[PDB]
Formats: structure tokens, C-alpha cells, sequence
């Protein structure tokens, strides 16, 4: 058991964001009907049906967990951001039973 | 020569077909009396995904 | 007046509609403290519904029974008892706008149809074409008797049918 | 650059520059001029 | 007991004869192609009517057609 | 083929504890399907009714109550292991047929003797109404 990583596979650029189903060999071609369309959003995070390397697929669900902690963890901040400074938490805290809260002033 | 010329536009008059009153160019023709010679290949596809196919010389005339 | 309406102003339904609209926000104000935010907002809900009221008093127009407003369409009655702002001028509006995306949509299809790959142009766009576009369909009126008169608008049987 | 003015020319990213525009007038037509009916 | 006709625009391609699992086409030369081929259809009443050929034909519209008809034991796949 | 092949009922089937996906009542009563083939080695295959099964060096036999759990296995062993299988069909009398290589080569390769069925000399479309034939049955034909 030891540590093994292999430095800079892929280079980091916006070439493949404007080239959309680069995943895909089907995709790549480009779209000649609209079902290319469905078909792109659907097939995006099916990392099995890209490629057949468990080490491509390995590297990208490790990566991709990542987002969604990223992504829970703004929600959650906004939890505690929204709840500090257009809410009524300090005004519950001195009478909990009567006051109800709220955290969402329109 | 038997057919039209390669690399001409022709349209398509076959009923059946999912270009009828449409335009494609010709790949190539066979002159062995074959009853469908004429290859035509058009860029919109139908509806199962081929963008070719062979017709004939009465089913085809000249553009537009 | 038409068709056995009041108008607004002469309405008690409409005035009555008034002072209960109204009540319920006082009764709501006195909750809270007269220099606080909710105070605040409440006094402009209060200043926009008596606002909402007599300018659509202001405007000729027609209360029913039930004292809610009422519209009419035809406009001959609407241009000889004075109604027409309410149906036949916002057919006008909403036409002229209805026409520009007709007129801009048409003229991009058209445009990049005329090139290689127009698919990539419709998922891709060319926002420099679009927005020339869409700032020259202002007269778009216009360009369409001029092209329907000209007879480059519509397609003659060189369309798929199915037979 | 002349790839990321390409992802921003697809068709996501134009349409979300397009609703902000549309509904931001909107809303902004709404706040000036409160909620018309009869257009004068 | 399903009926399966192939008509003139065939092309000798042989992938219908590849997807239809039942052997219910079979390759028979001819003078109208290129390729000097044609399918045929002796055995229909191993027919299950899965329609997977007519997928396989890539003609503007298909040579090979499974008109579904009266049905029985063999084409419903009934193993009971 | 040369000559059709006449079967052998007793040869040893592969290494299967058994499954569910089996025979039923129908197969003793109407007709079932066997398939043989004959492989070099021990190896391993799905099966179309269940699960795994060890193939035996020589001759193999198994049974199905349909045609299409016969061919479904024949595409498995042609593509993985490159093999060539032969079924039959077998009926409650005893009698045998045997369906797939009638003709000993396989149906997407051509042949000579091959005789051609159900062979309409028109495009598709391009034919009569149905109410030309609204009394008697088929417009196809
Ligand atoms: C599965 C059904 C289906 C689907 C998925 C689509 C999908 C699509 N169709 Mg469509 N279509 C369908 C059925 C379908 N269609 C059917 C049944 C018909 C009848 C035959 C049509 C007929 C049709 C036509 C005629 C057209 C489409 C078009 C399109 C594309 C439009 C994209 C778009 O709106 O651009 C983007 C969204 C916009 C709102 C563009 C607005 C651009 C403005 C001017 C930009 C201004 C904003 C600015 C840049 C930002 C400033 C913001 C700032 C304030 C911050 C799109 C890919 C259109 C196309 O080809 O694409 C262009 C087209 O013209 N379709
Ligand atoms: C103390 C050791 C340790 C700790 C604390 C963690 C913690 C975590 N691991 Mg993990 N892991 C470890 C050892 C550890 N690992 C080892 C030794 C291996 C290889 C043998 C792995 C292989 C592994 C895989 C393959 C995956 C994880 C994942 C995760 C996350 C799951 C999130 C969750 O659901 O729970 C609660 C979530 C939280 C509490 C949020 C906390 C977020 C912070 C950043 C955690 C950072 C702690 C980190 C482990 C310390 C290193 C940081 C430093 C190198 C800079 C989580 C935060 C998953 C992942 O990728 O997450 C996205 C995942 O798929 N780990
Ligand atoms: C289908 C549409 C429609 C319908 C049902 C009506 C219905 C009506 N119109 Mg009207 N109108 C219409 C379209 C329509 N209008 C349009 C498009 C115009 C041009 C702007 C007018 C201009 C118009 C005028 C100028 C007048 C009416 C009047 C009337 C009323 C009397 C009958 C009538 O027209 O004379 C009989 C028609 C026979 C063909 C009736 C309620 C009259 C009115 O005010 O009624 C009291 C009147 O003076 N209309
Ligand atoms: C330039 C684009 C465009 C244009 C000029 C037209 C024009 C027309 N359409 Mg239509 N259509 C379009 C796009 C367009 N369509 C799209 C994108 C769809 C998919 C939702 C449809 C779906 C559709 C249906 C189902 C029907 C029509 C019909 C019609 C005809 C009657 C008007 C109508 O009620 O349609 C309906 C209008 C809509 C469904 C709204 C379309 C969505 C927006 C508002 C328009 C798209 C503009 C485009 C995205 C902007 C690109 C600009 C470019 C510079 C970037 C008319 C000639 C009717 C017809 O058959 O005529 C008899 C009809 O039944 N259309
Ligand atoms: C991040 C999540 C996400 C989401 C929610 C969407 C959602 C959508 N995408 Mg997509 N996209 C994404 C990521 C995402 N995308 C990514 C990562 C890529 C790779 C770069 C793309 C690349 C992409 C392409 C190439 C296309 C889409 C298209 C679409 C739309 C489908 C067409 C339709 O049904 O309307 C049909 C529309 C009509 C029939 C007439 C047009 C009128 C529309 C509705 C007005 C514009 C709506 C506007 C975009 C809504 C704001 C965005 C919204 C998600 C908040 C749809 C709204 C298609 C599209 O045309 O977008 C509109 C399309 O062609 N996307
Ligand atoms: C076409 C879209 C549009 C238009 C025409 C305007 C127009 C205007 N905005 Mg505005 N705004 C918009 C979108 C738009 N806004 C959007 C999308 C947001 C959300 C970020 C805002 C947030 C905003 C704020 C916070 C303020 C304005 C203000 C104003 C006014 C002076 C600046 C002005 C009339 C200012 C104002 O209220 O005028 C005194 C001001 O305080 N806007
Ligand atoms: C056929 C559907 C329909 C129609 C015809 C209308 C029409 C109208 N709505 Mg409504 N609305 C609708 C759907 C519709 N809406 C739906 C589905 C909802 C729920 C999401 C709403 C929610 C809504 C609200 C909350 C409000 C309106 C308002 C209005 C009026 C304001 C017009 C304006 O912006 O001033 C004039 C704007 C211009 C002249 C500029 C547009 C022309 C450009 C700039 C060129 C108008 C007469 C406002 C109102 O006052 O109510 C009467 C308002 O407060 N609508
Ligand atoms: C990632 C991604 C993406 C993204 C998306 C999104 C995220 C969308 C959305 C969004 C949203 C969600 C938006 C919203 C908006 C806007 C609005 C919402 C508005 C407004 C404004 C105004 C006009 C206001 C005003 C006011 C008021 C109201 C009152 C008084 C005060 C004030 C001024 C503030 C896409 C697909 C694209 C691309 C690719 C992928
Ligand atoms: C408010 C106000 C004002 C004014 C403003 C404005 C700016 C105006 C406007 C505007 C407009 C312009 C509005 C509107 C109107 C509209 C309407 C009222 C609508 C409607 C609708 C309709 C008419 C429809 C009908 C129908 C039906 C029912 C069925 C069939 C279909 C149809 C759709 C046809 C002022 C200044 C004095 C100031 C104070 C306040
Ligand atoms: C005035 C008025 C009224 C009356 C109405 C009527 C009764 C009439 C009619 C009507 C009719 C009987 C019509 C017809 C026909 C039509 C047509 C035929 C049309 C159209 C359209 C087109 C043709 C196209 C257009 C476009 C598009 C779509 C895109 C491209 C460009 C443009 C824009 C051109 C009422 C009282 C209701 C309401 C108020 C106002
Ligand atoms: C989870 C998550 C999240 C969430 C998000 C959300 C939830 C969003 C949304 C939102 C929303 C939910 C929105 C809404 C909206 C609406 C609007 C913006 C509007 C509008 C429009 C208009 C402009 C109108 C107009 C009109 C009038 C006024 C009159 C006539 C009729 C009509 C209607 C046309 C975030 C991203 C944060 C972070 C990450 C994660
Ligand atoms: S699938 Fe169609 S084109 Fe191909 S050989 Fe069979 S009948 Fe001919
Ligand atoms: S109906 Fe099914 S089994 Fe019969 S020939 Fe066509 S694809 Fe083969």
C-alpha cells in the first residue's frame, strides 16, 4: 500500500467547452438532428459508456465528488448567511414559543 | 454516357421517399443496366440516419 | 356608457372594493411601530392601492355589478364611447413586436443557410449577425409588402409532401 | 479567448444574456409607471 | 404464421440477414445489384414479427417489410 | 452441407447445476430445439436461461423450448470463440429436423443452389389499393 499519481494527464483550456460531445464518439461528429441535443445533456456523467479504462472513470468520479461537496457547502453557507442577516433569529432566541422564524424576506 | 453527370444536382420524384421535391448531388452513376443506378447523397438526414441512397433515372430531374 | 355598465367612478361596489382593500392593511399596520421598515412598507402598499384605484377611475372605465372593471373589443365601441386604449391599441403593440422576431428569426435562417455547416450556426450562434439584425427589423412592415410583392417570400412546390 | 467567446456564443449562454434582459425589463417596467392596465 | 416480402430496391447489404435471430432470411443471388445479391424469406413461420430487419435496411425507405398477421405458438416466443 | 447430420442424442452436455429457465410442460407435449458444437478447450459461457456454464473439450448438447434461446447462443460462440454450432428441432414424435446451415453455409453468406422466396419484382410502395383486393385477402401479394 503506497501513493501513486500521475502528473498533469490533461492540460486545463476552453477548447472542449466550445466543442460540446467531445465525450462521445457519436456526439463529436455534431448534430444533424435535435435529438443530439437530448441526447448530449443525457449521456454527460455516464462515465462507463465514454471510455472503457477504469482509470479515466476512476479519476473523474473522484473529481466530480468534489463539485458537490463545493456545491453543498455554498448552500449551506447560504443557509447561515441568509438566516444572519435577513432573518429574525436573535428576535427568536428571547421568545421561541411565540415568534415563528423566518429566513426569506421577499 | 447513360446518366447525369457526376457531381450534378438533381431532384427526387419518388412519392415514397423522405426527399420528394428536394435536391441532392449525384456520387455516381453505373452503367451495367442497373434498374436503380443513380447514387445521390443529400445533408439532411431521414428519419433512421442514412443520407443516401440510389435512385433512378425517371425518378430523378433536373433542379429546381 | 354601454352595454347597462357603470363607469368606475360612479360605482359604489368599486369605492366600497376600496375601503375594504384598505381596512386590511390598517388593521395590519397597527401591529407594528410607526418609524419601522414594516411600517414602511405597508404605507406604500396603502399609497399604491389608492393610486391603483382612482387612476383606473381617471381612465373612463366600465364597472360591472360586481364592481370590478370590464373591457371591451369591438372597436367601434371602443372608438365611439372612448374605450380604445384598452383591447384595440394593445393588438397594435403587440403585433409590431410579434412581427420583429418573425422578421429577425426568418433573416438568420435564411443568412446562415447560405453558408457551409448551418447547423453548428443554430446551437453555436453568431451573435455579431443576430444583433445586426435585430436592430435593423424596426421597419419590418416594410421589408415584408416589399418582399411579398416581389414574391420572394413564399416557396412555389419545391416542398416535400407525402402522397 | 477565441474559444471562450465561443462557449459563450452557444445557445445556454446566449439564451441566459437574453432572459435577463427581457425579464429585467420587465420588472423594471413594473417598479416605474406601477402596475398599468389600460395604457392612458 | 407473419408475412415478410422484400422488394426491388434491395441492395445486397446483408444486414438484415445479420440482426433477424429466427433464420428467417437468407442471401440469394441475382442480376439487379452491384453486389449480385438479394435476400429472401423462405422460413416465415419462424416469423416471431420482431421487426429488427427493417431497422437494418438503410434504403431511403425499406426493401424488407414484416407485415404482422394471424399469430401462433412459434411467433408469440411462447416456450410453454 | 456435403450431408445434413444426422443427431446424436447421447453426447455430454456442459458443467450446469440447473436453473429455473428450463423446459416446461410444453416441450414434452409439442417440440423442442437441441444445439451441438465442438470446442477445443474448458472454457466458460452464458447461458440464454440462467447463468454461467463450463463447456466440455468435444462434443457439447444442450436443449431449449425455443429457436431464438438456440441462435441467441449460436451469435455468442461464433463472436467470442469463434466456433461453429448446428441445431435441430425435435418433435414429441421423435422426429428431427434440422433448420439453421439448411444449406451448410451460413444464410449471410451466398450460394448457388439457393433458391429465391418471396420476391417482389416492384419498388416498395408503388402497388395496388386495398380496395382493389377489398374482398379477398392481401394487397401485398
Ligand atoms: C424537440 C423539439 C424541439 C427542440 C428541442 C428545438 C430546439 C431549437 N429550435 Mg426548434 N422547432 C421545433 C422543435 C424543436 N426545436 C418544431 C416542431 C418546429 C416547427 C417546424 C421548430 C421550428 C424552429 C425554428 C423556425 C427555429 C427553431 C430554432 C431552435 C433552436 C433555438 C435556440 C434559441 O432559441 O436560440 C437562443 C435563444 C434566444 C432567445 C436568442 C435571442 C437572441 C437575442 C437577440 C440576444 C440578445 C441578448 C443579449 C445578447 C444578451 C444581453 C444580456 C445583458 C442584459 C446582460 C433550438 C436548438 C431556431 C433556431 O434555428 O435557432 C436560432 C429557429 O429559428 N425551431
Ligand atoms: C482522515 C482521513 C480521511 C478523511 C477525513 C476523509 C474524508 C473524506 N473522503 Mg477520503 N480517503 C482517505 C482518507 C480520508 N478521507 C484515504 C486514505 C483514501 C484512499 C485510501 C480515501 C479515498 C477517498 C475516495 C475515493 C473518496 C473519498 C471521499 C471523502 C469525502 C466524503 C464526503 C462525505 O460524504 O462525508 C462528509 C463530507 C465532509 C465532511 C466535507 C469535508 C470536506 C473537506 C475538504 C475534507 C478534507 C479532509 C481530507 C480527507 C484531508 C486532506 C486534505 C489535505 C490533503 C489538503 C470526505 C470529506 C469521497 C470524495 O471524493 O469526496 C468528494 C470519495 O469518493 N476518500
Ligand atoms: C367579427 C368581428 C366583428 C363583430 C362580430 C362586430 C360586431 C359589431 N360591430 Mg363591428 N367592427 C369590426 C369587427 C366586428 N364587429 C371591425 C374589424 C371593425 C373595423 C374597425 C368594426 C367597426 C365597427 C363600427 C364602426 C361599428 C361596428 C358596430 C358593430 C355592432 C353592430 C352590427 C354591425 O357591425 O353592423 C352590421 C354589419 C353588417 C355587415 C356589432 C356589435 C356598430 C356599433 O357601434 O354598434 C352599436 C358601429 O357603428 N363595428
Ligand atoms: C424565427 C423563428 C420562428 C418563426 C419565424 C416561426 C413562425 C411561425 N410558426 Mg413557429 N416555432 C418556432 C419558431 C418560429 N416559428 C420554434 C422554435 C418552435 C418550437 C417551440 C415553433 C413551433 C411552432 C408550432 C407548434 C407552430 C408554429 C407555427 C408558426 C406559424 C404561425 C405562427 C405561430 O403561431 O407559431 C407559434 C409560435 C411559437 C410556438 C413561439 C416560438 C418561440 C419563440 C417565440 C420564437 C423563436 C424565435 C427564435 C428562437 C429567435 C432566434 C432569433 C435569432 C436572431 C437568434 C408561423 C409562420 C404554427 C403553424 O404551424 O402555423 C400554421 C404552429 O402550429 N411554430
Ligand atoms: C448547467 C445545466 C443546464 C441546463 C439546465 C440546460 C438546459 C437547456 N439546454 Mg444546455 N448546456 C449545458 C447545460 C445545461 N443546459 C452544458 C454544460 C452545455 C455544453 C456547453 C450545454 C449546451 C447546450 C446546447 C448546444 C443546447 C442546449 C440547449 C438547452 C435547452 C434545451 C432546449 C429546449 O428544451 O428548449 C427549446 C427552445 C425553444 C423551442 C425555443 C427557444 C426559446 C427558449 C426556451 C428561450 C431560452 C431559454 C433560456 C435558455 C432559459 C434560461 C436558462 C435556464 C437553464 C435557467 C435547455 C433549457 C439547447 C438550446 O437551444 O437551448 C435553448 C441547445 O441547443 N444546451
Ligand atoms: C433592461 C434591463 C434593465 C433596465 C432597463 C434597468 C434600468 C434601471 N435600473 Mg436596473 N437592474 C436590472 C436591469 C435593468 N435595469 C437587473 C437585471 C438588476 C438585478 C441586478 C437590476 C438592479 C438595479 C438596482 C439595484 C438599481 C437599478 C436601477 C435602475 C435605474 C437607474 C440605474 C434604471 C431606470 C437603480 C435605481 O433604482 O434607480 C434609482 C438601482 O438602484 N437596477
Ligand atoms: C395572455 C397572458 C397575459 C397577458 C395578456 C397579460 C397582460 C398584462 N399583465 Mg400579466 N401575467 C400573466 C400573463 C399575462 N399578462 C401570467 C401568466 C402571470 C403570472 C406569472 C402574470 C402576472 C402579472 C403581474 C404580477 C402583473 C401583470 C401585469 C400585466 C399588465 C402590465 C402590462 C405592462 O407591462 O405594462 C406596459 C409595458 C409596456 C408598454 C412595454 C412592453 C412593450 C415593449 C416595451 C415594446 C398587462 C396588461 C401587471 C399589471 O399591472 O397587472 C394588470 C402586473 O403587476 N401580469
Ligand atoms: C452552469 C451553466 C449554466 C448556468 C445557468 C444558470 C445559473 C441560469 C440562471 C439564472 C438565474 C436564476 C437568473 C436570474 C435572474 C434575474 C432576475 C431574477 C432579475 C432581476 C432584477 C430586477 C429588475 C430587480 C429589481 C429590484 C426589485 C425586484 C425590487 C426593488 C429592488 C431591486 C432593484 C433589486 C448555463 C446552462 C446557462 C450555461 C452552461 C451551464
Ligand atoms: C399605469 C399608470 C400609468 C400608465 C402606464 C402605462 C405605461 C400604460 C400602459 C400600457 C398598456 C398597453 C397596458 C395594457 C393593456 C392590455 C390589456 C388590457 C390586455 C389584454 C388582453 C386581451 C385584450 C385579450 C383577449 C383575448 C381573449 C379574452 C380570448 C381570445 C384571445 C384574446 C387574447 C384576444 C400612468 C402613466 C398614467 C402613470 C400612473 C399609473
Ligand atoms: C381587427 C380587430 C378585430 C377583428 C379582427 C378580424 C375579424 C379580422 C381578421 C382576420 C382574417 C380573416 C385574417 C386572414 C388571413 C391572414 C393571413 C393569411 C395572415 C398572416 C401572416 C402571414 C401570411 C405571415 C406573417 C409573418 C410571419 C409568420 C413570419 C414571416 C414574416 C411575417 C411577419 C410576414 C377584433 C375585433 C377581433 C379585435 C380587435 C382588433
Ligand atoms: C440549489 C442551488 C441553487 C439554487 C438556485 C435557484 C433556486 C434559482 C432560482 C430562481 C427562480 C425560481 C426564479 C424565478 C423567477 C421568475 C422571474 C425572473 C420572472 C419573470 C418574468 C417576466 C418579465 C414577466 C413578465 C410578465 C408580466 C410582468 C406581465 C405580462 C405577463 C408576463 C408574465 C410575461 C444556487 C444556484 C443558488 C446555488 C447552487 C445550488
Ligand atoms: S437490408 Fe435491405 S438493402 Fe440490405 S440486403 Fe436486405 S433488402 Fe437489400
Ligand atoms: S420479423 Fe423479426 S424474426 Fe422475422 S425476419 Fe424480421 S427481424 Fe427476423
Amino acid at each position: 500500500v503506497k501513493i501513486a499519481v500521475d502528473r498533469n494527464p490533461v492540460e486545463t483550456n476552453f477548447e472542449k467547452w466550445a466543442k460540446p460531445g467531445h465525450f462521445s464518439r457519436a456526439l463529436a461528429k455534431g448534430p444533424n438532428t435535435t435529438t443530439w441535443i437530448w441526447n448530449l445533456h443525457a449521456d454527460a456523467h455516464d462515465f462507463d459508456n465514454h471510455t472503457s479504462d477504469l482509470e479515466e472513470i476512476s479519476r473523474k468520479v473522484f473529481s466530480a465528488h468534489f463539485g458537490q461537496l463545493g456545491i453543498i457547502l455554498i448552500w449551506l453557507s447560504g443557509m447561515y448567511f441568509h438566516g444572519a442577516r435577513f432573518s429574525n433569529y436573535e428576535g427568536w432566541l428571547s421568545d421561541p414559543t411565540h415568534i415563528k422564524p423566518s429566513a426569506q424576506v421577499v | 454516357e447513360i446518366g447525369p453527370k457526376r457531381g450534378s444536382l438533381v431532384k427526387v420524384l419518388r412519392p415514397e421517399s423522405y426527399w420528394y421535391n428536394q435536391v441532392g448531388k449525384v456520387v455516381s452513376v453505373d452503367q451495367s443496366g442497373i434498374r436503380y443506378p443513380v447514387v445521390v447523397r443529400f445533408e439532411n438526414q431521414n428519419y433512421a440516419g442514412v443520407s443516401t441512397n440510389n435512385y433512378a433515372l425517371d425518378e430523378i430531374e433536373e433542379v429546381k | 356608457d354601454i352595454a347597462g355598465l357603470t363607469p368606475c367612478s360612479e360605482s359604489k361596489a368599486y369605492n366600497k372594493l376600496e375601503r375594504k382593500e384598505l381596512k386590511v392593511l390598517d388593521k395590519r399596520l397597527k401591529q407594528y411601530e410607526p418609524g419601522s421598515a414594516p411600517y414602511l412598507a405597508l404605507q406604500a402598499t396603502k399609497e399604491r392601492t389608492e393610486n391603483r384605484f382612482k387612476t383606473y377611475a381617471k381612465q373612463g372605465l366600465l364597472c360591472g355589478n360586481d364592481g370590478l372593471p370590464h373591457l371591451i373589443s369591438d372597436p367601434g365601441l371602443a372608438l365611439r364611447f372612448n374605450h380604445a386604449g384598452e383591447v384595440f391599441i394593445p393588438t397594435f403593440g403587440f403585433l409590431y413586436v410579434a412581427g420583429y422576431i418573425g422578421h429577425v428569426g426568418r433573416q438568420y435562417i435564411i443568412l446562415s443557410k447560405e453558408d457551409a455547416k448551418p447547423t453548428d450556426k443554430e446551437i453555436i450562434l453568431d451573435v455579431p449577425l443576430a444583433l445586426k439584425l435585430a436592430f435593423q427589423g424596426w421597419a419590418w412592415p416594410l421589408a415584408s409588402i416589399q418582399e411579398l410583392r416581389n414574391g420572394s417570400l413564399l416557396e412555389k412546390d419545391e416542398n416535400i409532401t407525402v402522397s | 479567448m477565441k474559444d471562450f467567446t465561443t462557449y459563450l456564443s452557444t445557445a445556454p449562454v446566449v439564451g441566459l444574456g437574453w432572459a435577463i434582459f427581457t425579464s429585467g425589463l420587465l420588472i423594471e417596467i413594473n417598479r416605474f409607471f406601477p402596475d398599468p392596465l389600460v395604457f392612458s | 404464421a407473419h408475412v415478410v416480402k422484400i422488394y426491388d430496391t434491395c441492395i445486397g447489404c446483408t444486414q438484415c440477414v445479420r440482426a433477424c435471430p429466427l433464420d428467417v432470411l437468407e442471401m440469394v443471388p441475382w442480376d439487379g445489384c452491384k453486389a449480385a445479391q438479394m435476400a429472401s424469406s423462405p422460413r416465415t413461420e419462424d416469423c416471431v414479427g420482431c421487426k429488427r430487419c427493417e431497422t437494418a435496411c438503410p434504403t431511403d425507405f425499406l426493401s424488407v417489410r414484416v407485415y404482422l398477421g394471424n399469430e401462433s405458438t412459434r411467433s408469440l416466443g411462447l416456450a410453454y | 452441407p456435403w450431408k445434413q447430420p444426422e443427431l446424436d442424442p447421447d453426447t455430454p452436455s456442459p458443467i450446469f447445476g440447473g436453473s429455473t429457465g428450463g423446459l416446461l410442460r410444453k416441450a414434452q407435449v409439442e417440440e423442442f430445439y437441441v444445439i451441438t458444437w465442438e470446442s477445443p478447450k474448458e472454457q466458460i459461457f452464458e447461458m440464454p436461461t440462467g447463468g454461467a456454464a463450463i463447456m466440455r473439450k468435444g462434443p457439447n448438447l444442450l436443449k431449449f423450448a425455443r429457436k431464438e434461446q438456440c441462435m441467441a447462443l449460436t451469435t455468442q460462440l461464433r463472436s467470442k470463440f469463434r466456433q461453429t454450432p448446428c441445431f435441430y428441432r425435435v418433435y414429441a414424435d421423435g422426429k428431427v429436423q434440422y433448420l439453421h446451415p439448411k444449406d451448410g453455409v451460413y444464410p449471410e453468406k451466398v450460394n448457388a443452389g439457393r433458391v429465391g422466396v418471396n420476391q417482389n419484382m416492384r419498388s416498395i410502395g408503388k402497388n395496388v389499393d386495398p380496395i382493389k383486393v377489398v374482398k379477398f385477402t392481401g394487397s401485398e401479394p
